RNA sequence: CCCACCCAUACCCCGCCCUCAGGGUAGAAACGAUGCCCUGAGGAGUAGGCGGCCGUGGAGGUCAGUGACGAAGCCUAGGGCGUGAGCCCGGGUCGAACGGCCUCUAGUGCAGAUCUUGGUGGUAGUAGCAAAU
RNA sequence: GGGACCGAGGACCGCGCUCUGCAAGGAUGCUGGCGUAAUGGUCACCAGCGACCCGUCUUGAAACACGGACCAAGGAGUCAAGGUUUUGCGCGAGUGUUUGGGUGUAAAACCCGCACGCGUAAUGAAAGUGAACGUAGGUGAGAGCUUCGGCGCAUCAUCGACCGAUCCUGAUGUAUUCGGAUGGAUUUGAGUAGGAGCGUUAAGCCUUGGACCCGAAAGAUGGUGAACAACCAUCUAGUAGCUGGUUACCGCCGAAGUUUCCCUCAGGAUAGCAGUGUCGACCUUCAGUUUUAUGAGGUAAAGCGAAUGAACUUUAAAUAUGUAAGAAGCCCUUGUUACUUAACUGAACGUGGGCAUUCGAAUGUAUCGACACUAGUGGGCCAUUUUUGGUAAGCAGAACUGGCGAUGCGGGAUGAACCGAA
RNA sequence: GAGACCGAUAGCGCACAAGUAGAGUGAUCGAAAGAUGAAAAGCACUUUGAAAAGAGGGUUAAAUAGCACGUGAAAUUGUUGAAAGGGAAGCGCUUGUGACCAGACUUGCGCCCGGCGGAUCAUCCGGUGUUCUCACCGGUGCACUCCGCCGGGCUCAGGCCAG
């Protein structure tokens, strides 16, 4: 698009920097990052702790798992799995229950540093409606 | 930081600004290159930044801003005396402003130039006012 | 920046047609015909041509 | 217009007066132009009116934008992969109507050409048979070409 | 029937405005990445939809703003800017306060409503000296 | 060779050429003129060409009709409560301090003890019951990732699984009259199948209040006078229709005047036209078009030294006008069914193949489709062609197309319907 | 005691003689109207004449602030000046005539030589502040370097319009 819909100074940041990156690597990952950053806040879905466990429980282990949006917590969860989720935003409760897994937590401009064309990433959005 | 605070002076508030009919913006601040307010000139969002001023002695200095002492307002800026030969004073800055963005190194020499050439201006204005008596 | 008709500058017709010099060196459009004796219209011809 | 007449003006790129079109005679484009008939003069083009068509008012289709063939390199670039890499190519195909026409006739942007200089004939919108303009006129096209162009 | 000539905002070439579409731009740029650069196409418009911008009264912060060596207002066969709403300056008058920026706010923009209030015309130095004064 | 108009851009880069540099990705070189005025502004007037007075309202349109003596100031979509959509923000299975208390530099700001509102499990009229047999399931798509082997978001299609309720079958047993277990249904849910809400800000819409502003006759309460019942104040800014008016600029996108349904006429609900958001394909796909095949006209025509006789035909028009022109496709083999038939004879579910570097005409393609949400529209007049009826002649009615309606310009001396051209 | 209220056609009908003036038999109805100047210092006196009026003269910073009183718009009107006017004016494009008004590039740098004075010049000395290596004072002088200044010579550079 033209311009974020978000007064966020931190989300003009982060759609600075995925901008920079889906015109300078051929990477889809990076493109399809940029468009749900333009996205507004009801076409991000929050996904919960519960979702991310069964995208994981197959052999899809050990990757980042990667959600722009915001994460929140299932109290239906009883036992977290070891876990690396980098998003938007995290709930005190979802943070302290990856921690206590063992797990841990990254912002999109760590998966930037970290993996900026999106290698071994686990990609994954909530429910619509 | 160095982005944000720019974002905070470019579309909120920023005392020294100067906003013009004729499409373009001043930056009143007396620690900028050039008068006009973009993100290259905005010496508060670059905290890496260079500026030539002249005192009223007539002596050229040449001010560094670091990221170190930021936090210290008062110990903001090295002065360092510029040579009064013009070639000198030029290279004087591309030792001084080594390894600094191009936009800097190249807007202090214009503004050490035209500090210079006021200067002469200076003189030549008064020597014709004397003569005048006017 | 600037359309360049070929047909009045010939620095851009060379520039695309490099042929065009050895056109004008060999003046291949001033090529004669073949030689041969011209045989004549049959008479057949020309009681067709003018029949009524 | 009538209905019929304006799709056609519409599927051979006549979207503007004085716009021109190299098309290949099938039963299938006899059919169209003879239908718009009361709107359009068409012929039998000579070499030179293709060469100074294409040098003099040639223009091409590069991502949908119309940018002159000013250089042999950008037909190369959007021609290159049927064979046709030069100025001379484009002419040898078009005129000679060769296995890549469909794609060299699109490439060339519609002729934006000039009113003739001279004019028409004094009545203009009757048959080139019945003293007109409108029409095929075979051979004859050369002279219009050479006034509008 | 033939030759030439005349001109539409139509057609062709060029310049300029804006909009749309495509492209380029970071161990940053010699221009606010809400910026800059390149290319192409388009341009009537009622009901209606969307955006930007100008002006008004008051409010927070700012310009270490202007001001009795003259603020605001008004006038003006003057100098400029903006496509435009509008804006700046000169000359005169004048005497005490006012303006730009970014935000907040609203009793916020007029040619009509046989609009309201006030003031003033032609009719007209006419009708006619009736009533009122 | 002669003339006119133009000089956009601003280090190099590119293609070239006649290669010690050129006319090759946009004008340089030389000379002159310019301060008691180069060049402009405003006013008055003359001249050539142009040019109806604005707004409102009716109508297909003009024409009527209403308002305008002039100037200054005022002057008309506002504010509350309750719904609803979308954008931003905070926290998030929770959320909301502000009734109140504590506090204070005192109507500010700061802090919160208990409840409360909405949400976090559903269904059935009710008794009431109550979310796992399969990585919460299988298969196929599908963004993205990939050790190139395969993993597969959301979402959809199908086959399943469970539960509430309904209609069944009826286990150990049981107080001898109580129960629902197991096995089914072309069932229903605003169900489960792993939460998205609460508060707030901005804009818009709906309802009610005076409700964009101005504008009856009436009715009622309480008084004042006295007479052809009248006046006064209030309820009352009463209400119904129906008029009039409704305030800067520029830019972008831009209509409809219609099909169907329902019923008061005074109208709404769909679909279409304009737009916004989401999802999906790749610019896939589509198209008031041509062609091919084939209908509806064998309509005209050639022949009848072919037969027979528009109703004759070997052949076949023109010209409009229906239907198809692959991979989302074809054929048949083999199995089932709740449908049908004497019968995989048909329909559906599964099976197999080939061609993915001519995937099965032409031309064009400024993307297409699904879902959800939001405004304004739902009049006609004239002409061409075809056609039904009628008159002494006018004329009346259908169908298509076109023009004007929301459209400026050139021409026809002038002009709603003409010609050219937006 | 206060105000993101209104500021004299607004705000209560009433900023002031306001429920006043005035109307109606009566119940009731019900306005318009603020601002000299810091200070009346509110024009003495002379002189026309019958007046809410002038000419002199004075007060004042100012009287074109004179109880018609801060500022003083438009409609409308008089005088003076210019131009025009054969049964409409006004308006659009483009000249032209006259009148009045404005004033075009701010209009400069660089070399050479000679003198003079300064320093950021001397491995010169003393002091102060500091980001601790940068600045600023004071006293030395001119071997070198660099700035100015004065007197010559020289160079190019320029704004608009033409051919
Ligand atoms: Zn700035």
């Amino acid at each position: 698009r033209k311009a974020p819909k978000s007064d966020n100074v931190y989300l003009k940041l982060l759609v600075k920097l995925y901008r920079f990156l889906a015109r300078r690597t051929e990477a889809p990952f990076n493109k399809v990052v940029l468009r749900r950053l333009f996205m507004s806040r009801i076409n991000r879905p929050p996904v919960s702790l519960s979702r991310i466990a069964r995208n994981l429980k197959n052999g899809n282990e050990k990757k980042t798992v990667v959600v722009v949006a915001t994460v929140t917590d299932d109290n239906r969860l009883l036992q977290v799995p070891k876990m690396e989720v980098a998003a938007l935003r995290f709930t005190a409760k979802a943070r302290a229950r990856i921690e206590a897994a063992g797990g841990r937590t990254l912002t999109l401009d760590q998966l930037a540093l970290e993996k900026p064309t999106g290698a071994n990433t686990l990609l994954l959005r909530g429910p619509k409606n | 930081s160095d982005e944000i605070v720019w974002q905070i002076i470019n579309q909120q508030f920023c005392a020294f600004k100067l906003k013009t009919t004729k499409g373009q913006n001043f930056c009143r601040n007396e620690y900028s290159v050039s008068g006009l307010c973009n993100r290259q000139s905005c010496p508060l969002a670059n905290s890496r930044y260079a500026t030539v001023r002249q005192s009223p002695k007539g002596t050229i200095y040449l001010y560094i801003k670091t990221i170190e002492r930021s936090h210290m307002p008062s110990k903001w800026w090295e002065k360092i005396k510029l040579s009064q030969n013009y070639q000198k004073a030029l290279e004087q800055i591309d030792q001084r402003l080594q390894f600094f963005p191009k936009f800097l190194i190249h807007k202090c020499k214009q503004r050490l130039t035209r500090l210079v050439q006021v200067a002469i201006r200076m003189r030549r204005i008064a020597a014709e006012e004397a003569r005048l008596g006017e | 920046v600037q359309k360049k008709n070929p047909l009045r500058n010939k620095q851009i017709m060379l520039r695309l047609n490099p042929y065009a010099s050895t056109f004008a060196k060999e003046k291949l459009g001033e090529v004669k015909a073949e030689e041969g004796k011209p045989p004549k219209v049959p008479a057949s011809f020309k009681e067709l041509l003018h029949e009524a | 217009i009538p209905p019929k007449p304006r799709k056609i003006l519409q599927l051979l790129r006549l979207r503007q007066i004085n716009n021109g079109v190299f098309v290949k005679v099938t039963k299938a484009t006899a059919e169209m132009i003879k239908i718009v008939e009361p709107w359009v003069a068409y012929g039998y083009p000579n070499l030179k009116s293709v060469r100074e068509l294409i040098y003099k008012r040639g223009y091409g289709k590069v991502n949908g934008q119309r940018i002159p063939l000013t250089d042999n390199a950008i037909i190369e670039e959007n021609l290159g992969k049927y064979g046709i890499i030069c100025i001379e190519d484009l002419i040898h195909e078009i005129f000679t109507v060769g296995p890549n026409f469909k794609q060299a006739a699109n490439f060339l942007w519609p002729f934006k050409l000039s009113n003739p200089n001279g004019g028409f004939r004094p009545r203009k919108f009757k048959h080139f048979i019945e003293g007109g303009d409108l029409g095929n006129r075979e051979e004859h096209i050369n002279a219009l070409i050479r006034a509008m162009n």
